[PDB]
């Protein structure tokens, strides 16, 4: 007989774009849980972060237009920035650039202020 | 004032609904599973400039075998593409022993029929899908002579489907269910068409992500 | 108490009691020949407008009907038909037969008109399954309208065995010619193209008195000019080819029967 | 116009898209 979970993910591999598939033949879930020309792909998540390494934070209109393409909502990339620093208020670093590893390490210190006053919640503290 | 209160509602509204994205986009990147199958197989590409080719070697390559359905809902013109470009499509080359199912409008029912009789293929059967009402009651619609409350879908075969795959005497040809959302099609036929064909490899052209099932290789533009 | 499935798609059955054959004899031209597909039909009609071909196909090597040669001999004359509508029985395996020798002789596809076969012996098994209702046949609960609940009318079709999916429709072609000097006058949307009517797991090509009634008065309001009036007589704009006596003795149509 | 915005057939997204734009609507009506 046939494997039909092998050759699904196989002919997935070959045929499917890079969206739909996990570069093992895996579905890629997340495409399909959102509708379509919505999906913030992890190149995406990678323009963002060096966006926001290069220029400063809030200026969404230069990532906008240089670092996505022409088509990028501003709301999305202040949400995803947002995620990124771990707090759902961007307000007190508009204006610094920041890197990869201050990034990180600025997610842990929020991460560790809203475990450590117990009011935390999905990777935002409480602003 | 009025509009003072207002922006305080819509910030109140934006607080409340930013909970509800970091949420969802939380619990996404975590393992959460969507409705699609995972066996599914969909590609993204349109017909008119999709290698078919490819596809041809890929399954040639990963099954020893070809397809042994291809489903058909072609957005006629009344995205309504074509019918000639509908026409040119390589099906001679995507299949050497099984059936198809073309969905037609009444529009288009001569020219299903003249479509599958031009690809090689002979009709020999034909579902009806009996759109319904939630009271058990026929939707009846709208026509020139009579008011339409059907919908086609016409089937051809090729080679010897007789060697040990496909079953005979299953299913029915009438459809009766409720009309569902757009212009979507039951999953009725995909139990029929499980039913006939037990463990295949099957194709669908003109699919949306309601159509992603399992053992389905699915081609839509949408996708 | 009656709000049932099968109840609410049968309400027909009590709205479309069929008529009495008529009895003056200038109501109806009724003509007995022994081969229609040698008969010259032009000499026993006019310009008619509904030409209901009551075909009954054969399909087998062992039951009784006619083939599509009956149909390719058939011979239509181009002025028997000039602003008309033939309704044809068709059946799966021979739709593109039927289809292509019917547009060589000029007639276009148009419309379908579906009879949804049920069963009044699956039903008659579902109730005494769930289960007064002991000595009754299937013939009697269609001649009596005395039907059993059911909900779900999915699983009482006709399933009739076919090599493919079962054969549970009934399928009515409808083919117009079409001519530009004359006009056809019709009546648009007063008839649903999809049609449930009960039949019998023994004969599923016997549609019932009142089905055949329905079929009749949607040919009727479909084309008004040619029911019966007084301009009509003794120029009937309606012919039927198999004639049968059961309901085609009628107001305003020709009757051609084959070897009676 | 929060009864438009807020119905059973957008995303969070756009209801967020949606009301960004009314909030800089607002602050822009009112300086
Ligand atoms: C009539 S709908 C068929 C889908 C079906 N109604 C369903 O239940 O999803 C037509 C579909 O074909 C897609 N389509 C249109 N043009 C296409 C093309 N050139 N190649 C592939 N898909 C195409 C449309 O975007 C739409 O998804």
């Amino acid at each position: 007989p046939l494997d039909f979970t092998q050759y699904a993910k196989n002919m997935r591999k070959d045929l499917s774009n890079q969206d739909i598939c996990l570069e093992d033949g895996a579905l890629n879930h997340s495409y399909f849980l959102t509708k379509k020309g919505q999906y913030w792909t992890p190149l995406n998540q990678k323009a963002l972060q060096r966006g926001i390494e290069l220029f400063g934070v809030g200026n969404w209109k230069e990532i906008n237009y240089d670092e996505f393409s022409g088509k990028a909502n501003i709301v999305e990339l202040e949400l995803r920035t947002c995620m990124i620093l771990g707090i759902n208020d961007i307000t007190e670093y508009y204006g610094k650039k920041i890197s990869e590893e201050e990034q990180e390490e600025i997610k842990k210190s929020n991460i560790a202020k809203g475990k450590k006053e117990n009011k935390l919640k999905d990777n935002i503290y409480q602003k | 004032k009025g509009l003072q209160g207002l922006l305080q509602d819509i910030e109140k509204r934006i607080l409340h609904y930013k909970q509800l994205f970091f949420k969802e986009q939380n619990e996404i990147a975590n393992g959460k599973r969507s409705m699609v199958p995972d066996n599914s197989i969909p590609i993204c590409s349109d017909v008119t400039k999709l290698n078919f080719q490819a596809l041809i070697d890929a399954q040639m390559r990963h099954a020893g075998k070809m397809f042994d359905v291809i489903m058909m809902a072609p957005p006629w013109q009344l995205d309504s593409l074509s019918d000639e470009k509908i026409q040119n499509m390589p099906i001679q080359s995507l299949q050497q022993d099984g059936f198809i199912f073309v969905w037609a409008i009444n529009a288009k029912y001569r020219v299903t029929i003249k479509m599958i009789e031009n690809w090689g293929y002979k009709l020999v059967d034909e579902i009806t899908w009996v759109k319904k009402t939630v009271n058990g009651k026929i939707a009846k619609g709208h026509g020139f002579y009579l008011q339409h409350a059907k919908e086609s879908c016409l089937i051809g075969v090729k080679g010897d489907v007789d060697n040990g795959r496909f079953k005979k005497n299953i299913a029915s040809d009438v459809i009766f269910s409720e009309r569902r959302g757009q212009s979507q099609k039951p999953e009725e036929i995909y139990q029929y068409i499980n039913q006939l064909c037990p463990n295949g490899n099957y194709l669908e052209i003109f699919a949306r992500r309601n159509n992603l099932h399992d053992n389905w290789v699915s081609i839509g533009n949408e996708l | 108490p009656g709000e049932d499935q099968l109840s609410l798609l049968l309400k027909w059955r009590s709205s479309y009691i069929p008529p009495q054959k008529p009895t003056n004899e200038d109501e109806y031209k009724k003509i007995i020949c022994k081969d229609i597909s040698s008969e010259k039909l032009e000499q026993h009609a006019g310009d008619v407008s509904a030409l209901f071909i009551n075909i009954k196909w054969k399909l087998s090597e062992g039951q009784s009907g006619k083939s599509i040669e009956d149909l390719k001999k058939l011979a239509i004359s181009d002025k028997l038909i000039n602003n008309g509508i033939i309704f044809i029985w068709s059946e799966k395996e021979i739709l593109s037969q039927i289809v292509d020798v019917l547009e060589a002789k000029g007639f276009n596809y148009i419309e379908n008109f579906m009879i949804n076969q049920l069963s009044a012996d699956k039903a008659l098994e579902m109730q005494r399954k769930n289960q007064i209702w002991s000595d009754i046949t299937p013939e009697q609960c269609i001649e009596q309208e005395k039907f059993p609940p059911n909900n779900y009318v999915q699983d009482i079709f006709v399933n009739s065995e076919y090599s493919f999916f079962r054969k549970s429709k009934k399928i009515l072609l409808m083919l117009r010619k079409f001519n530009k000097d004359a006009q056809l006058e019709l009546r648009h949307q007063r008839t649903s193209d999809i049609f449930f009517d009960i039949f019998e797991q023994n004969k599923p090509n016997d549609v019932s008195k009142k089905g055949m009634e329905f079929v009749y008065k949607m040919i009727e309001t479909l084309l008004p000019k040619a029911n019966y009036s007084e301009e009509n007589k003794g120029a009937f704009k309606m012919m039927e080819l198999y004639a049968d006596d059961k309901s085609q003795p009628r107001k305003g149509w020709i009757s051609v029967y084959e070897q009676e | 116009t929060l009864e438009d915005i807020e119905n059973e057939k957008f995303t969070n997204l756009e209801i967020l898209t949606h009301l960004y734009n009314l909030k800089a609507e607002i602050v822009r009506r009112l300086a």
